[PDB]
């Protein structure tokens, strides 16, 4: 159709090791191009593109505005972290594991958070060669999924085992497959 | 500056009253509060943007409108006497490093019968010779009486200049007929000067009362002069 | 969010300690404001707590300390000045700058009591009207002028007037009636000094 | 040495008069504010049992973003945004088993402006019952992400297509899925 | 608990 104009604003709170270290980043974006930002580790607004200089100059000239922003790391970031801690930083949903032929496919789905470790074994021995993963997939509903395939021509008397390590489980999950 | 159309309004019950608030600072946020004794300021309605209406803590009886950004109009569908109060309007922007800018405010008194409105009568009483002799000071007293509603602003002028030092005005009127619901009021005030100053025939003292009553639009058909907003004063000259 | 201002009317003698109370309810990081309404004018921001510091120094000599534990933000001034007479309003908000909705307390009216230097009570008579008016003045701050007996005799409340240039202050109350049997000798009944003149 | 990230993301697009406000936690929507009903919509209902958010406050930011967009548009001398087409993917929630309820996920990613038409097609015909979607989610390069969901019963007899229209594409984009 | 937003700032004119 006709010309579109977009204005985007992002306030990013980065936490490292709980709230021992916190970095606040305020970003103004016009038509996908960031023009000006306030970085808590810098202490004041800075233009990213020439279009944002007027704003950087203007906002940095107001002592109270800079005052509030420099304390937002505490009044904003650390505060909201504590608010969702129980259902965010501490959310835990166990992976559903299923193994099936195709290639041996180990499907690990419906888990949270995202860091997971999936390994393949043959007769007690870890198969680190010929493994393939489509990577961690974010479902957009606070759950992830992944597929880890093993290139092998399934044979009899042979034992294949998928081992999954994840924060939601005390002892790794294992699903074995034989023929 | 945030401007409120009128400073005083006398309206009749069951009528539809409009209070305006216009701001010129391009503020996105505007609010309507009412100020009453022992109740401080209470939020009626507010708007954070165009066409945005949000019930405040005491919405009942009121409605609001924000078709344009500069204007936030407060509406009283059918004005009741409980709605007699002072309305304050404030504006601000979430995008500004500072807060509220308050408006002048508008005193609004809603009565059942407009024929109850009356301008004040003003009279100045000169200093007591006894007091002059005893304290070397002279106290002039001003009496504004028979007015209703209680919409007055009394001031003293000495030699054409409005004076504040030596003046004490009553914080509030007193009903001439306490029990009555439509009672006229009376207000008094003092102006104390040195005896010398008062004994100087050249000095001129004037007690002025501005009364805010019915407006040009109000209908009137009673014999007496229409109780419109007006200035009533009385004067006295120094005397030796 | 909410605020309470315990004590709607507070009397303080000048030179004395001014303390106006303010307590709040906030399920979030609080931002408090103290507004003042001096006689015949609009609300002025006295000071605000933006979390920068805990002891906030305001204009016209006022101070306020934010106590997260007591959930308070009281307003103080060591020496009450006569020009401190006004209504004080506490407010709480969720905006760091006070630009989003503000929730005000019930407000407190602060009256300053004058230290009457040379007391000498008296009731004087003064002369378009039909009323006769009597003036009860120069009495002490410990004197309380009572209402009236006849529903036909009007007596105002006591008020103070400050004659700055001379540094003089005085209390007064006015009475009047159009009643024939109304003299200044009796106008004021109810605990007036046995010392006042006539 | 990164660990977590909370992002407050909002936008206002112009001809359209479209704006959004939402919170993100490590890539997931915590909640977003519906401008019309003026309400906070939690991504997962459970969240709204342990937390709250004053929606009005979002309406306030958007009003200021409206004003900022106009200022920036003029400052850039009415320079239009450049379209960037979506990358579309279709996959299911878990491994498919005939007769067993599953969910088709249509993932639209790396596009801008925040305007897309998304239609699920079963054997060519439109499907709307049970469908749902997310608001336009944040990306580090400032492009957007979006998810459309279609609960379904797997069968050997059904075919699915996710149709995506965007001003950056020359023609609608059809992503196909079927039981293998 | 209640989440807190950060106010957007109006651009320079
Ligand atoms: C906008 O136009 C003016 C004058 O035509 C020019 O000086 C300025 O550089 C332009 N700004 C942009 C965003 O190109
Ligand atoms: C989306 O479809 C509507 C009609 O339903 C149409 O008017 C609009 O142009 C389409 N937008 C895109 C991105 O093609």
């Amino acid at each position: 159709t006709r010309p579109r104009f977009l204005w985007q604003l992002k306030f990013e709170c980065h936490f490292f090791n709980g709230t021992e270290r916190v970095r606040l980043l305020e970003r103004c974006i016009y038509n996908q191009e960031e023009s000006v930002r306030f970085d808590s580790d810098v202490g004041e607004y800075r233009a990213v593109t020439e279009l944002g200089r007027p704003d950087a100059e203007y906002w940095n000239s107001q002592k109270d505005l800079l005052e509030q922003r420099r304390a937002a790391v505490d009044t904003y970031c650390r505060h909201n972290y504590g608010v969702g801690e129980s259902f965010t930083v501490q959310r835990r949903v166990e992976p559903k594991v299923t193994v099936y032929p195709s290639l041996l496919v180990c499907s690990v789905s419906g888990f949270y958070p995202g860091s997971i470790e999936v390994r393949w074994f043959r007769n007690g021995q870890e198969e680190k060669a010929g493994v393939v993963s489509t990577g961690l997939i974010q479902n957009g509903d606070w759950t992830f999924q992944t597929l880890v395939m093993l290139e092998t021509v399934p044979r009899s008397g042979e034992v294949y085992t998928c081992q999954v390590e994840h924060p939601s489980v005390t002892s790794p999950l294992t699903v074995e497959w034989r023929a | 500056k945030v401007t409120q159309s009128s400073r005083y309004l006398v309206k009749r019950t069951g009528e539809k009253v409009f209070l305006e608030c216009v701001q010129d600072m391009d503020h996105e946020n505007m609010f309507w509060y009412r100020q009453d004794p022992g109740l401080g300021l209470r939020l009626i309605y507010f708007s954070y943007d165009v066409k945005m209406k949000e019930k405040g803590d005491i919405p009942e009886g009121y409605s609001v409108s924000r078709e344009k950004k500069e204007r936030f109009s407060l509406i009283l569908e059918s004005a009741s006497t409980n709605q007699t109060s002072m309305y304050l309007c404030a504006s601000s922007s979430t995008g500004l490093p500072y807060g509220y800018t308050f408006g002048s405010g508008t005193r609004l008194t809603v009565v059942e019968d407009l024929n109850k409105v009356f301008p004040p009568e003003v009279a100045v009483f000169e200093p007591s010779e006894a007091e002059i002799s005893h304290t070397q000071k002279a106290t002039l007293v001003c009496l504004a009486t028979g007015f209703f509603p209680d919409h007055v602003e009394l001031s003293w002028w000495v030699n054409g200049k409005e004076v504040h030092s030596g003046v004490s005005t009553d914080p509030q009127p007193l009903k001439e007929q306490p029990a009555l619901n439509d009672s006229r009021y009376s207000l008094s005030s003092r102006l104390r000067v040195s005896a010398t100053f008062w004994q100087n025939p050249r000095n001129h003292f004037r007690c002025q009362v501005q009364f805010y009553g019915l407006s040009e639009n109000d209908e009137w058909t009673q014999d007496r002069a229409k109780p419109v907003t007006q200035i009533v004063s009385a004067e006295a000259w120094g005397r030796a | 969010q909410s605020v309470t201002q315990l004590g709607s009317h507070v009397s303080v003698s000048e030179g004395a300690l001014v303390l106006l109370r303010c307590n709040y309810s906030s399920s979030v990081p609080p931002y408090l404001f103290w507004y003042v309404q001096y006689p015949n004018q609009g609300l002025q921001l006295l000071l605000k707590y933006t979390s920068a510091a805990t002891l906030v120094k305001g204009i016209n000599g006022f101070e306020a300390e934010f106590k997260k534990s007591e959930t308070s933000f009281h307003l103080t001034k060591p020496s009450a000045h006569m020009s401190d007479a006004a209504e004080y309003f506490c407010a709480v908000s969720e905006s760091p700058f006070g630009n989003e909705k503000l929730t005000f307390g019930t407000g407190t009216r602060l009256t300053i009591i004058p230290n009457i230097q040379n007391p000498d009570p008296a009731v004087y008579q003064l002369r378009s009207s039909d009323k006769s008016v009597c003036l009860f003045t120069d009495f002490d701050s410990q004197t309380n002028v009572s209402q009236s007996k006849d529903s036909d005799v009007y007596i105002t409340d006591k008020t103070v007037l400050d004659m700055r240039s001379m540094d003089f202050k005085s209390n007064s109350a006015v009475a009047w009636s159009n009643k024939s049997d109304f003299a200044c000798a009796n106008a004021f009944n109810n605990s007036i000094i046995p010392e006042d003149t006539f | 040495k990164e660990e977590h990230v909370i992002i407050q993301a909002e936008f206002y697009l112009n001809p359209d008069q479209s704006g959004e406000f939402m919170f993100d936690f490590d890539g997931d929507e915590i909640f977003h504010v519906d401008m019309a009903k003026k309400e906070t919509v939690w991504r997962l209902e459970e969240f709204g049992r342990f937390a709250s958010f004053e929606a009005q406050g979002a309406l306030a930011n958007i009003a200021v973003d409206k004003a900022n967009l106009e200022i920036m548009t003029k400052r850039s001398n009415y320079t239009p945004i450049t379209n960037v087409p979506p990358e579309v993917t279709v996959l299911t929630n878990s491994p498919v088993e005939l007769r067993e309820p599953n969910v088709l996920i249509c993932f639209i990613d790396k596009f801008t402006p925040p305007v897309v038409n998304v239609t699920w097609l079963r054997n060519g015909k439109p499907v709307t019952t049970g469908v749902s979607e997310t608001v336009f989610l944040p990306r580090e390069d400032h492009l957007f992400r979006k998810f459309h969901y279609l609960p379904f019963l797997p069968s050997t007899e059904d075919v699915y297509d996710c149709r995506v229209e965007h001003w950056g594409l020359d023609e609608p984009l059809l992503k196909h899925w079927e039981f293998d | 608990p209640k989440y807190v937003k950060q106010n957007t700032l109006k651009l320079a004119t």
